[PDB]
C-alpha cells in the first residue's frame, strides 16, 4: 500500500529510438538478400532489378514503418521479354506495418520520359505466403487513375525483413484482381471478396551487370513518417536526379531537434 | 638487442605540478608558527634587498646601444635586474636563462633581446627589413598572450614592427605570419604549427625564442616546451642556422639543469635572483585549516578570510582569489553581508569621501546586475563572463583607489597589470575537467597571484596570504620560498612527442630517437638525480650516459605506437615507418589511443549515432565519470536527446554525449561540474572531430564525409542541421528565425521571392528588405560541366565554379573556403575531391576546375559533383553529372605489328662515308629501324613513326636526311624538336655526323631573327624549336629559304597534346600547306612516343598507312619492367618521408649494381634525398657501395666544385643534378655517372628533358610538385613521365630497363592507364587561336571568313573533332555540327583581333590586316600585348616610360613570382634610376622593370634573378622593335629615337647618361675617371693613342688589351653621305626622295660583341628623317649594313618654303654611334 512508502517516477522511453538504432544495423542484410522462385515460371516477362538500387533502398528503410518506391525501366533491345528496372522514385509519403500512403500525382520527369512505368517496390516487416490485400487496392487505385499502368506489365515487389536478411517477391494483379482491388474500401486485414485468384507471381532476378538510379522530390526529402500532418493525398511534387536520404536524416525529423533545443 | 619494456605509468609524476620532490622545507628567519581552533597559520616575514654588489650601478637609457633607446622611450634608467642583464642581452647572442622573482622585470630582458635581433635588420634607409625575421615569445597562459601582443607592441611601434597572437585556426589564416615579425603565441600552438611543418613555412626565418614562465616544465603542459627546445635545437644541427633561447623562470631549484637543457653556458648566460630582488618586499601569511568536514571547514574559510579582511578594511585595498566565475560573487557577498551584519560596512569608505560618490555615480551609470548590487559598498567582482568595459571600468576603479575589496579569478592575474597591497588566496582546490575531479591550484597561478601583492610605486610592503589545507602547506612554502625544484612530466607524453618527431622525419629509427631525447629536459634530470626517476645508482653507473635506459624508454614508447597503428615499428634494425593515421594523430594534437579507438570503429556504413559514440569515447575523456548528483539531470537530457544514444546513464561515453548534443543546442545545465565537463568535451570536439573528419575523406567514404563534415559545422555553430541556415547570421533576432522556422518552407524558396512575398510569407514585411539581404549574403555557387572524354574509361572534366552571392568583408573575411567532391552513382565513394578557395579579391570571377576519373562500360548513369562550404551549415551545390549523352572515343586500333626480320647491318646504307656514321658504334639496327628502312631510305613518302622513348627513333630520320643528301646536293632539312634542350642535344650530336664527318652545314637556331635567317641559307640541317621556326615560315610566301625545304622533321610530336602543343600543330599544318601549293612536295617525318590514334596523326600529316608505323610499348628494343607503388599519404612532405626508405630499398633490389637515376619534385628535394640514401646505405648491413673510383680518382674532380655537400656526397657515390648547379658542376656530375664512376645520380623534375646521362633504373619519387604562383600542387604531366621513364634504356649495356614510380595511390590506375597502353593525343590549337589569325591575315592566306574555316581544316584540331566530339565540345560529328562549330570559333577569334584593332572587317565577311597586326605578327608577339602598346605609348613618352610599358607586356607575365625576395625588390627600387609609381611589389610585370633597370645598371644579383633577368632579356629585343615601329608610324620623333636607344642600352647593358667606354671590356668607373681626365671621352678616342699612352691610362694587363683591340676592331665605323634627289624642283604635296649612302671601313667580322647581352646579335640600324622641332618624325627605314649600302627614303613635301630636317642613322646594338645631319630643302 504505497501511498506515501514506494513512489517511482515515470520516465519516458519513446520508441522511435529503439527504431533509430535498429535502423542504423539495416546494411548488415544488404548481404544476404534473396529472391523466391517463382511458383508461375511463366507470365511472359522477367524483371530484373539492378542491385545498388536495391541495396540502397533497404539501407533508407525501417523495420516497422513501410516505405515504397516507384519503378521505372525498358527492355533490352532484341529482347521484349525482359524488362530492366532503370531507375527507382521516391516521392513524399508515409508509413504503417501494414500499407504505404502515396500522393495521388505519379513521378512526372523529362528524365523518365524515355522509360515505361514497371510498378512499385515496397519494404514489409514480416514475409508473408500472399499479396496483402492493401497492396491488391493499392495497385487498382492506381491502375484505375493511371491508365499508362498496364495490368500486364506492372508489378509489386516485397522486400520482406526475414531474420539477419531481406527476401524480396514480386507479383502482378489478375485481371479480377484488378478488379476488385479498386472497389475496396475495407481497410482491415480481411476485407470481403478478396482471393488469391486476384494475383500471380513474376519473375525476378537481381543483377549486378548494371546499374540502376534513384530520382527524389526537387524540394523536400521522401520521408514524411514525422511530418504527418504536412503530407496530403493531393500534395504535388517535382523530382530532381539525386539519392534519398536515410529514414532517421536529421532533416526528416526536424521537432526532434527543436523540442530538444527547447527543453 | 637485450632491450627492456617499461611501464611508462609507474614512471609518471602523478600529481603534475603538485609534485614536491624536496624532503624538507627550511623557512626564513623571522617565520613563526600560530595555533588557532581546526587551522594553523605560518607568517613569513619580508626580506630585506641585498645590498648593492661588487660594481652596480643602474644603468641609465643613455648609455645603451643607440639602436636600441627607442624601445626604452619613457624611462630614465633600467632597474637593477636589467642592469645586470643588458650586456649579455644586447650585445650578445648567448642563450639565457633569468631567474628572478614574479614583477622582477625579466620581461624587459626579453624586449633588449627583441631589440638586438631587430637591430640585425637595420637597412640603410633606417627602416627594418621585417621580412627577414621572426621571433617568437612563448607565454602559457592565452590572456598573458593578449597583454604581451598589446604592450610589446606599443613598445616597438616605433620600429615598424608588428606583433600579433595567432587567431584561430589557420588552414585559411596563416598570411598574416608573413606581416607579424614577432607572434605570441602559448606552447601548444607552436607545437601544432611546427609540427604540420611543410615548405613555404615561415619557421625558417625565427631566430629568437623567448620561452617565458618556463618553470611551466613542472607542469603536466610542460612536456610541450620540452618539445619545442629539442625540436628547435636538434633543427639547428641538421641545418645549421643558429637560433637564439631564452628562458625566463621563477626562482627555483634545478634552475641549473634547466640551463643545460636551454644549451646556456653558466658562465655566461645564467643569472639567478633571489626573492630578496621582488620589487615590493612580501609579507607572507599561510593558514591551513585541518577540519575535515565539508560544511564545518566552509563556514572557517568564510571566518578567516573576513577577520583578514577587517585587519585591511579603510586601510589597504584587498584582492581576493577564487577559482569560479560564479563564487566570486558569492564570496563577495559572503564578505560584504558579513560586515554589515557586524555594521563595519562604514569602515571601507570614510564618510563624505570624495570616492564614496563615484562609486554611487558609475554604479548606477553601470549595467552588471551583481557589479551594481557590490559598488556602493566599496566591492566589486572581475571574471571573463563579464563585458570588456565592465572589466576595464573595474580595472580603473580599483586603479584609483576607489574600490576597497575586488574578488576576482586567475584571469586578472594573468591579463591585467592590477597590484593590490593584499592579497588573499581563497582555498587551492580548482575543479579539473580533464582529471575529473578537484585537484590543487597549479604553480603558476598561485605564484601569479601572489606576484601581484605590493603596489610597486605606493606600497613599502606587500601582504600574501594563502588559505590552503594544512596538509598542503609544506607544499605552499616550498613553491613560494624557492623550495618547489622544477621536475619533468614528459614520461607520460612520450609517444605521442615520438610520435611528432617520427611524423616529421626527424626521427627515423630508434637511434635516432635515443639522439632526440638527449635534448629533453627528462634527460637532464635523470642524469642527475636517477633515483628520482626510477633509475638505481648502479644502474646509472652501468650505463653513465643512460645510453640503454633511453633505448629502452624509446623501444616501450615506439611499441605503443606500433601497437595502435600509428607506427611500423620493425625492431631488429628499429626503423620506424610512418603512418597516416599517425600523421594525421600529430596534425591534429590528438592522443595516440584516440586515433586507435577512431581506426578501429570507423566504418563507411556508420550512423549518426555510432559517430556521436566514437567520439564520446576519444581518450582525451576517460578520466570523466557519472557522478551521482548528475544522474537525474543527465536522464531528463538522455530521454529526449536527438541523437540516440544506446549505451546507460551508468557509461561515461553516455554523458559525453549527452553533453556534446546539449552543447549543439545551447542547454544550459544547473551542476557546475556538468557545464565544466561540458565545456571542456566541446573544446576538444573541435579539432577531434577535425581528425575523423580528415580520416574519412581520405579514405573515399562520401556519406561519412558529408555526416562528421557536418558535426564539425553544428558543433562549431552551436545548431543542428535541420534549423534555418539564417541562425548563421548572429545580427538577425532569434525570434524572427524561429517564425521562420515554425514556417515549414524551404529556404532555397527565398531566392526567387523580393521585399514583398518574402516579408509576406512570414508575416513580417518591416524585415522583407532586410532578410532579403541576407539571403543574398548567404554563400551559394552555380557550377556547370563540360565532360571531355580522353579514352573509353577516363573522363577529363572542366567543372565552371560561378559564385551567385553577394560578398561581403563583415560576414565572409577575406577567403571563403570549400570542399569540392566527386561522387559515384549511388554516392558512396568519393571518386575525387580537392579543397577550393574563393579569395575575396575574385569573389565575381568564374573559376575553372580540372580534374580526372574513372568510368566503366556499360556507362553508370551518372556521378555526382557536390561543393559544400567547410564552415556554413546547410550551404552546398549538387550538380549531377549524367552521361546519358556522353559520346566516348571509339576504341583505338591495334598496333602494327613488329615484323621478325633480319636485324639490317650497317653496310645496308650502300655507301661508305654515310656507313662511317655507325659501323663503329653498333653492327646492326634495332628491329624498329629495320622495319622502316626500306620506307625512310627508299622512298619519298611522308612517314610516321611511332615508339616508345628509347627505341631509336632518331636514327630513322637520319635515314630520311642520309636520303635527302643523296637525291639533292644541297638539299635542306628542317627538323623540329619541341625543347630548347633536346634541340641543343640534337645539334650536338649532329653536327659531329653531318659537318665533321660529311662535310655538310649544321646550325641551331637561336632566336634572333636574322642570324637565323642567314643559318637558314647555309645549312643542309636546320635545328629549331617550334617557336623560331613559326616566326620565319609565317614569313614564306615572301622567303624562298623556307618553300625549298626538302625534308621537314619532326620529334616528340605527341607533344601536340602538351602545353605549347598548338604551335608545334600550327607549324606542321602549315608545311603541309605550302607543299600543296608550291606543288614540289616536301616530305615529312614525323616521330612520337606510342599514340592510340597515330592514324590521326599520321592521316594529318599526309602518310599512307604504309608509311605509318604505330607501335605500342610492348616492342621497346631494351625491354621496360614498369612497377607502379602507391603511397596512401594525402599530405606532401609526409608522403615524401613515407618513400625515402623504399628508394634505396628499389635501388637494392632493382639495381645493386647497375647506374640508377632518381627524379624528385624540387631543386631542394635532390640534396635531401642524395643525403638520405647515403645514410640508409651507411646502416645497410648487406654494405652496398656507390662508388667505384677511389678517394684518389674522385679528388682532382672534387676540387672543380663549389658547394661542400655535392662533394661528400659524390665522394660516397651519389651525385645530384638541379637548375641551381654552374653548368661546369652538371657536366661534371653527368662525367662521372656515365664513365661509372659513381652509380645514383638524384635530379630534379625539370631536368628531365636536358639529361645526357641514362641509366640502367629509373625511380620517380613522387609525381606531383608545388608550383609557387598559384600555390598549389601541380601533376606531372604524362609528356614529362614518358620523358623520365625513357631513361631506363642502355642498349649496349643491359638486356632490360627497370622504373619505379612511387606516387599517390589514387594516382595509381592513371599511370597504369597510361603508361601500360598507348598515349591518346587532342589539339588545344582551339584555345591558342588569334595570333596564328593574325599572322595569317598579315600573310593574305587568310582574306574572308571562308578562308578561316578553309585554314581550320588544314589541322590536326579539325580531324579530332570528328573523333572526340565531346573533348572539343561539339554535340554531334554532322558536317553542319562541325560547320557551324567552326564558323562560331572563326567568329569569335576575329571579332576579338578586331576589337583589339590588328585587323579590319568589311561587310561582316572580308579581314585585313592592320598595322598594330603587321606589327604583332611580324616580331611575333601577343596581340594583346601590342594592344596595350598602342593604349600606352604616346608623343612623349621616354626611357622611363619605356621601360615600364614594356615590362607590363603578356610575354613576361609568367616569369617566376617568390615573395621571398619582396624587400629585396623594395630595395632595388631604391637603387634604381627610375622610381615607379605606386609600386606594388606582388607583380610580374613591375618586377621585370625592376630587374631590366638591374641589367642597365650592371647589377649583380642572385642566380636566380640572373636566369630570370636572361629569360626577360630574350623577348626584350623585340618588345622594343615593336614599340619603335609603333612609335613611329605615329609620328613621334623624340620617343622612337629613345626606344632606339633603349634596344643599344640593353644590348650594352648601361644607361644613355653613362660613358661610352662602359661598353669596353675589363673597364671600370676608375678607367673612366682616368680617361675623362686625360683627353678620353669616347670609344675613338682610344684607337687614336699610342700604344704607350693608351696602356698607361689603361692600367690592365695584356690579354685584356687583346679584348679591348677586339672590341674597338668590330665597333662600327660607318661614314654616311646623304643627297636630296632633285633639291630644286621641289614642290608642296610632291614626292620627296632623299638617298643615304652607308659605306663601312671594312667587312663584318662577325655578330656584335656585347658579353652581358645572352644571344648573339647582327648589328641593326635605322634611317630616320624628321624635324626636330616639331617633334616630327618623317621617314624611317631599316637595314643590315654589310661593306656598302644605299637607302631610299620618301616622305611628302610640307606647305611651301624652306625646310630644315635632320638626318639620324641610329644603332640597335652600340651605344655612341649614332650620326646626325641637318640639311635643308626649299620647296618652291
Ligand atoms: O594532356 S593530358 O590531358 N595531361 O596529362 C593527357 C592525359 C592522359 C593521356 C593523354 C593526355
Amino acid at each position: 500500500g504505497p501511498l506515501g512508502s514506494m513512489t517511482q517516477t515515470f520516465s519516458s522511453k519513446t520508441e522511435w529510438r529503439v527504431r533509430a538504432i535498429s535502423a542504423a544495423n539495416l546494411h548488415l542484410r544488404t548481404n544476404h538478400i534473396y529472391v523466391s522462385s517463382d511458383d508461375i515460371k511463366e507470365t511472359g516477362y522477367t524483371y530484373i532489378l539492378p542491385k545498388n538500387v536495391l541495396k540502397k533502398f533497404i539501407c533508407i528503410s525501417d523495420l516497422r514503418a513501410q516505405i515504397a518506391g516507384y519503378l521505372y525501366g525498358v527492355s533490352p533491345p532484341d529482347n521484349p521479354q525482359v524488362k530492366e528496372i532503370r531507375c527507382i522514385v521516391m516521392v513524399p509519403q508515409w508509413g504503417t506495418h501494414q500499407t504505404v500512403h502515396l500522393p495521388g500525382q505519379l513521378p512526372q520527369h523529362e528524365y523518365l520520359k524515355e522509360m515505361e512505368p514497371l510498378g512499385w517496390i515496397h519494404t514489409q516487416p514480416n514475409e508473408s505466403p500472399q499479396l496483402s490485400p492493401q497492396d491488391v487496392t493499392t495497385h487498382a487505385k492506381i491502375m484505375a487513375d493511371n491508365p499508362s499502368w498496364d495490368g500486364e506489365k506492372t508489378i509489386i515487389i516485397t522486400c520482406s525483413f526475414t531474420p539477419g536478411s531481406c527476401t524480396l517477391t514480386a507479383y502482378k494483379l489478375t485481371p479480377s484482381g484488378y478488379e476488385w482491388g479498386r472497389q475496396n474500401t475495407d481497410k482491415g486485414n480481411n476485407p470481403k471478396g478478396y482471393l488469391p485468384s486476384h494475383y500471380e507471381r513474376v519473375q525476378m532476378l537481381l543483377s549486378d551487370r548494371f546499374l540502376g538510379f534513384f530520382m527524389v522530390p526537387a524540394q523536400s526529402s521522401w520521408n514524411y513518417n514525422f511530418m504527418g500532418v504536412r503530407h496530403d493525398p493531393n500534395m504535388k511534387y517535382e523530382l530532381q536526379l539525386a539519392n534519398p536520404k536515410e529514414f532517421y536524416h536529421e532533416v526528416h525529423r526536424p521537432s526532434h531537434f527543436l523540442n530538444f533545443a527547447l527543453l | 638487442a637485450p632491450r627492456q619494456v617499461l611501464d611508462l605509468e609507474d614512471l609518471v609524476f602523478t600529481q603534475g605540478s603538485h609534485f614536491m620532490a624536496n624532503k624538507r622545507c627550511q623557512l626564513p628567519d623571522g617565520s613563526f608558527r600560530r595555533q588557532r581552533k581546526g587551522y594553523e597559520e605560518v607568517h613569513v616575514p619580508a626580506l630585506k634587498p641585498k645590498p648593492f654588489g661588487s660594481e652596480e650601478q643602474l644603468l641609465p637609457v643613455e648609455k645603451l646601444p643607440k639602436y636600441a633607446q627607442a624601445g626604452f622611450e619613457g624611462f630614465k634608467t633600467l632597474n637593477r635586474i636589467q642592469s645586470k642583464l643588458y650586456r649579455a642581452a644586447l650585445e650578445t647572442d648567448e642563450n639565457l636563462l633569468l631567474c628572478a622573482p614574479t614583477g622582477a622585470g625579466k620581461t624587459n630582458v626579453a624586449l633588449m633581446c627583441m631589440l638586438r635581433e631587430i637591430g640585425k635588420h637595420i637597412n640603410m634607409d633606417g627602416t627594418i627589413n621585417v621580412d627577414d625575421f621572426k621571433i617568437i615569445y612563448i607565454a602559457p597562459m592565452r590572456s598573458l598572450v593578449q597583454e604581451m601582443v598589446g604592450s610589446f607592441g606599443k613598445r616597438l611601434a616605433t620600429y615598424g614592427i608588428t606583433v600579433a597572437e595567432l587567431t584561430g585556426d589557420h588552414q585559411l589564416c596563416k598570411e598574416e605570419i608573413s606581416a607579424t615579425q614577432i607572434i605570441v603565441c602559448t606552447p601548444e600552438k607552436w607545437d601544432i604549427i611546427t609540427r604540420k611543418g611543410g615548405e613555404r613555412t615561415y619557421t625558417q626565418l625565427v631566430r629568437l625564442i623567448i620561452l617565458d614562465e618556463i618553470h611551466l616544465l613542472h607542469d603536466d603542459r610542460g612536456p610541450v616546451l620540452e618539445a619545442l627546445v629539442a625540436r628547435a635545437i636538434r633543427n639547428i644541427e641538421m641545418t645549421q642556422e643558429d637560433v637564439r633561447l631564452i628562458g625566463l623562470s621563477a626562482t627555483l631549484p634545478n634552475y641549473e639543469d634547466v640551463a643545460t637543457f636551454l644549451r646556456v653556458d653558466p658562465a655566461k648566460g645564467l643569472f639567478y635572483f633571489d626573492n630578496s630582488f621582488r620589487p615590493v618586499p612580501l609579507e607572507q601569511t599561510y593558514v591551513g585549516i585541518t577540519e575535515k568536514k565539508a560544511i564545518k571547514r566552509f563556514q572557517i574559510m568564510n571566518e578567516i578570510v573576513y577577520e583578514k579582511i577587517m585587519e585591511h578594511a579603510g586601510k589597504n585595498q584587498v584582492l581576493v582569489f577564487v577559482h569560479s566565475r560564479k563564487e566570486t560573487g558569492k564570496t563577495a557577498r559572503a564578505i560584504r553581508d558579513m560586515c554589515l551584519e557586524k555594521d563595519t560596512l562604514g569602515l571601507f569608505l570614510r564618510e563624505g569621501s570624495a570616492s564614496t560618490e563615484v562609486l554611487r555615480t558609475e554604479a548606477e551609470q553601470c549595467k552588471n546586475l551583481e557589479l551594481k548590487d557590490l559598488l556602493p559598498y566599496g566591492f566589486a567582482i572581475h571574471h571573463a563572463g563579464m563585458t570588456r568595459v565592465d572589466r576595464t571600468l573595474v580595472e580603473d576603479l580599483f586603479a584609483d583607489k576607489h574600490i576597497q575589496v575586488l574578488v576576482s579569478t586567475a584571469t586578472l592575474a594573468w591579463g591585467v597589470n592590477l597590484p593590490a597591497h593584499t592579497v588573499i588566496i581563497k582555498g587551492t582546490q580548482v575543479y579539473s575537467p580533464e582529471k575529473g575531479r578537484w585537484t590543487e591550484l597549479g604553480a603558476l597561478d598561485i605564484l601569479q597571484m601572489l606576484g601581484r601583492a605590493g603596489r610597486p610605486q605606493y606600497d613599502t610592503k606587500g601582504e600574501g596570504i594563502l588559505i590552503t589545507s594544512h596538509g598542503e602547506l609544506q607544499y605552499y612554502l616550498s613553491l613560494l620560498n624557492q623550495q618547489l625544484p622544477i621536475e619533468s612530466q614528459m614520461v607520460s607524453k612520450l609517444p605521442d612527442m615520438l610520435n611528432a618527431e617520427i611524423v616529421l622525419g626527424n626521427v627515423q629509427n630508434a637511434k635516432d630517437a635515443v639522439n632526440w631525447l638527449g635534448y629533453a629536459y627528462l634527460y637532464i634530470r635523470m642524469l642527475r638525480s636517477p633515483t628520482l626517476y626510477g633509475i638505481s645508482h648502479d644502474d646509472l653507473k652501468g650505463d653513465p650516459l643512460l645510453d640503454q635506459r633511453r633505448l629502452d624508454l624509446v623501444h616501450t614508447a615506439a611499441l605503443m605506437l606500433d601497437k595502435n597503428n600509428l607506427v611500423k615499428y620493425d625492431k631488429k634494425t628499429g626503423n620506424f615507418q610512418v603512418t597516416e593515421l599517425g600523421r594525421i594523430a600529430s596534425h591534429y594534437y590528438i592522443t595516440n589511443d584516440t586515433v586507435q579507438t577512431y581506426n578501429q570503429l570507423l566504418k563507411p556504413t556508420l550512423s549518426e549515432i555510432e559517430l556521436f559514440r566514437v567520439f564520446s569515447l576519444s581518450s582525451e575523456f576517460k578520466n570523466i565519470t557519472v557522478r551521482e548528483e548528475e544522474k537525474l539531470e543527465l536522464q531528463k537530457l538522455l530521454e529526449r536527446v536527438p541523437i540516440p544514444v544506446k549505451e546507460s546513464i551508468e557509461e561515461p561515453s553516455a554523458k559525453i554525449n549527452v553533453l556534446l548534443q546539449a552543447f549543439i543546442s545551447q542547454l544550459k545545465l544547473e551542476g557546475f561540474a556538468l557545464m565544466a565537463d561540458m565545456v571542456y568535451v566541446t573544446q576538444s570536439a573541435g579539432r577531434l572531430m577535425r581528425a575523423i573528419f580528415e580520416i574519412v575523406l581520405n579514405r573515399g567514404w562520401a556519406q561519412l564525409t558529408d555526416k562528421t563534415l557536418n558535426l564539425c559545422k553544428m558543433i562549431d555553430k552551436r545548431m543542428w542541421q535541420s534549423m534555418c541556415p539564417l541562425r548563421q547570421f548572429r545580427k538577425l533576432p532569434e525570434e524572427v528565425v524561429k517564425k521562420i522556422e515554425k514556417k515549414n518552407f524551404p529556404f532555397e524558396r527565398l531566392y526567387d521571392l523580393n521585399h514583398n512575398e518574402i516579408g509576406e510569407l512570414i508575416r513580417m514585411p518591416k524585415m522583407g528588405k532586410t532578410i532579403h539581404k541576407y539571403v543574398h549574403l548567404f554563400p551559394k555557387l552555380e557550377l556547370s560541366v563540360h565532360l571531355q572524354p580522353i579514352t573509353r574509361s577516363t573522363l577529363k572534366v572542366e567543372l565552371t565554379i560561378t559564385p551567385d552571392f553577394q560578398w561581403d568583408e563583415k560576414v565572409h573575411g577575406s577567403s571563403e573556403a570549400f570542399w569540392i567532391l566527386v561522387e559515384d552513382v549511388d554516392s558512396e565513394v568519393i571518386l575525387h575531391h580537392e579543397y577550393f578557395l574563393l579569395k575575396a579579391k575574385y569573389a565575381q570571377d568564374e573559376h575553372l576546375i580540372t580534374f580526372f576519373v574513372p568510368v566503366f562500360e556499360p556507362l553508370p548513369p551518372q556521378y555526382f559533383i557536390r561543393v559544400v562550404s567547410d564552415r556554413w551549415l546547410s550551404c552546398e551545390t549538387q550538380l549531377p553529372v549524367s552521361f546519358r549523352h556522353l559520346i566516348l572515343p571509339e576504341k583505338y586500333p591495334p598496333p602494327t605489328e613488329l615484323l621478325d626480320l633480319q636485324p639490317l647491318p650497317v653496310s645496308a646504307l650502300r655507301n661508305s662515308a654515310f656507313e662511317s656514321l655507325y659501323q663503329d658504334k653498333f653492327p646492326f639496327f634495332n628491329p624498329i629501324q629495320t622495319q622502316v628502312f626500306n620506307t625512310v631510305y627508299n622512298s619519298d613518302d611522308n612517314v610516321f613513326v611511332g615508339a616508345p622513348t628509347g627505341s631509336g627513333k632518331t636514327i630513322c630520320a637520319e635515314f630520311a636526311i642520309l636520303r635527302m643528301l643523296l637525291q639533292s646536293s644541297e638539299g635542306r632539312c628542317v627538323y623540329i624538336t619541341p625543347m630548347e634542350a633536346l634541340a641543343e642535344q640534337v645539334y650536338m650530336d649532329w653536327y659531329e655526323k653531318f659537318q665533321d664527318r660529311l662535310n655538310k652545314k649544321v646550325v641551331l637556331l637561336t632566336g634572333e631573327t636574322s642570324t637565323d635567317l642567314k643559318l637558314l641559307g647555309k645549312g643542309n640541317i636546320i635545328i629549331s624549336t617550334p617557336e623560331k621556326w613559326d616566326i620565319l615560315s609565317r614569313r614564306w610566301k615572301q622567303r624562298k629559304n623556307v618553300q625549298n625545304i626538302n625534308l621537314f622533321v619532326v620529334d616528340e610530336v605527341h607533344l601536340i597534346g602538351g602545353e605549347n602543343g598548338p604551335v608545334l600543330e600550327v607549324i606542321c599544318s602549315r608545311m603541309r600547306y605550302i607543299s600543296s601549293q608550291i606543288e614540289r612536295p616536301i616530305r615529312i617525318v614525323a616521330l612520337s612516343s606510342s599514340l592510340s590514334n597515330a592514324k590521326d596523326v599520321a592521316h594529318w600529316l599526309g602518310c599512307s598507312a604504309t608509311s605509318t608505323f604505330n607501335f605500342h610499348p610492348n616492342v621497346r628494343p631494351v625491354p621496360l619492367e614498369l612497377h607502379i607503388q602507391g603511397f596512401n599519404i594525402s599530405h606532401t612532405q609526409t608522403r615524401l618521408l613515407s618513400m625515402a626508405k623504399p628508394v634505396y630499398h628499389a635501388i637494392t633490389k632493382h639495381s645493386p649494381k647497375k647506374p640508377v637515376i632518381v627524379f624528385v619534385p624540387s631543386r631542394k628535394q635532390t640534396r635531401l634525398t642524395a643525403i638520405d640514401i647515403l645514410t640508409t646505405c651507411a646502416a645497410d648491413i648487406q654494405r652496398q657501395r656507390f662508388l667505384h673510383c677511389t678517394e684518389k680518382d674522385l679528388i682532382p674532380y672534387l676540387e672543380k666544385l663549389s658547394d661542400s655537400t655535392l662533394k661528400e656526397t659524390l665522394l660516397n657515390g651519389v651525385g645530384y643534378l638541379h637548375e641551381g648547379l654552374s653548368p661546369m658542376e652538371r657536366r661534371l656530375v653527368e662525367q662521372l655517372f656515365s664513365s661509372g664512376a659513381i652509380q645514383v645520380v638524384v635530379a630534379s623534375r625539370s631536368l628531365c628533358w636536358g639529361m645526357n646521362v641514362a641509366a640502367h633504373l629509373v625511380i620517380i619519387m613522387d609525381t606531383q610538385y608545388y608550383n609557387g604562383k598559384i600555390h598549389a600542387y601541380v601533376d606531372y604531366p604524362i609528356y614529362d613521365v614518358l620523358q623520365m621513364v625513357g631513361h631506363a634504356n642502355r642498349p649496349l649495356q643491359d638486356d632490360e630497363g627497370r622504373c619505379v614510380i612511387m606516387c599517390q595511390g589514387s594516382k595509381k590506375d592513371f599511370f597504369k592507364k597510361f603508361l601500360y597502353e598507348p598515349l591518346p593525343v587532342e589539339s588545344h590549337l582551339d584555345h591558342c587561336m588569334h595570333d596564328h589569325f593574325n599572322a595569317e591575315i598579315v600573310t593574305k592566306t587568310i582574306e574572308n571568313k571562308q578562308d578561316a574555316v578553309d585554314y581550320l581544316t588544314w589541322t590536326f584540331l579539325y580531324r579530332r573533332m570528328t573523333q572526340n566530339p565531346n573533348y572539343y565540345n561539339l554535340q554531334g560529328i554532322s558536317h553542319r555540327h562541325l560547320s557551324d562549330h567552326l564558323s562560331e570559333l572563326v567568329e569569335q577569334t576575329l571579332s576579338d583581333l578586331e576589337q583589339s584593332k590588328c585587323i579590319s572587317i568589311e561587310d561582316e565577311m572580308d579581314v585585313a590586316p592592320l598595322n598594330l597586326g603587321m606589327i604583332a605578327a611580324y616580331y611575333y608577339i601577343n596581340y594583346t600585348t601590342i594592344e596595350l602598346f598602342s593604349m600606352s605609348l604616346n608623343a612623349k613618352t621616354k626611357v622611363r616610360g619605356l621601360i615600364e610599358i614594356i615590362s607590363n607586356a603578356a610575354e613576361y607575365e609568367n616569369i617566376p613570382i617568390r615573395h621571398h625576395e619582396d624587400n629585396l625588390l623594395r630595395q632595388l627600387a631604391q637603387k634604381v634610376p627610375h622610381k615607379l609609381n605606386n609600386p606594388k611589389f606582388n607583380d610580374p610585370h613591375v618586377k621585370t622593370n625592376l630587374l631590366l633597370q638591374a641589367h642597365l645598371s650592371r647589377m649583380q644579383l642572385s642566380a636566380e634573378l640572373q636566369s630570370d633577368t636572361e629569360e626577360i632579356l630574350s623577348k626584350a629585343i623585340r618588345l622594343i622593335q615593336a614599340c619603335v615601329d609603333v612609335l613611329s608610324s605615329n609620328g613621334w620623333l623624340s620617343p622612337a629615337l629613345a626606344a632606339m636607344e633603349l634596344a643599344q642600352m640593353v644590348t650594352q647593358a648601361m644607361w644613355s647618361k653613362d660613358s661610352y667606354l662602359k661598353q669596353l671590356p675589363h673597364f671600370t668607373s676608375e678607367h673612366i675617371k682616368r680617361c675623362t681626365d686625360k683627353g678620353v671621352e669616347s670609344v675613338f678616342d682610344i684607337m687614336e693613342m699610342e700604344d704607350e699612352e693608351r696602356n698607361a691610362l689603361l692600367q690592365l694587363t695584356d690579354s685584356q688589351i687583346a679584348d679591348v683591340a677586339r672590341f674597338c676592331n668590330r665597333y662600327p665605323n660607318i661614314e654616311l653621305s646623304y643627297e636630296v634627289v632633285d633639291k630644286d624642283s621641289i614642290r608642296s604635296g610632291g614626292p620627296v626622295v632623299v638617298l643615304v649612302q652607308l659605306e663601312r671601313e671594312e667587312e663584318v667580322t662577325g655578330p656584335v660583341i656585347a658579353p652581358l647581352f645572352p644571344q648573339k646579335r647582327e648589328e641593326g640600324w635605322w634611317v630616320v628623317i624628321g624635324d626636330a622641332k616639331s617633334n616630327s618624325l618623317i621617314s624611317i627605314k631599316r637595314l643590315t649594313l654589310q661593306q656598302k649600302a644605299k637607302v631610299k627614303l620618301d616622305f611628302v613635301a610640307p606647305a611651301t618654303g624652306a625646310h630644315n630636317y635632320t638626318l639620324y642613322f641610329m644603332s640597335d646594338a652600340y651605344m655612341g654611334c649614332d650620326q646626325e645631319y641637318k640639311f635643308s630643302v626649299d620647296v618652291k
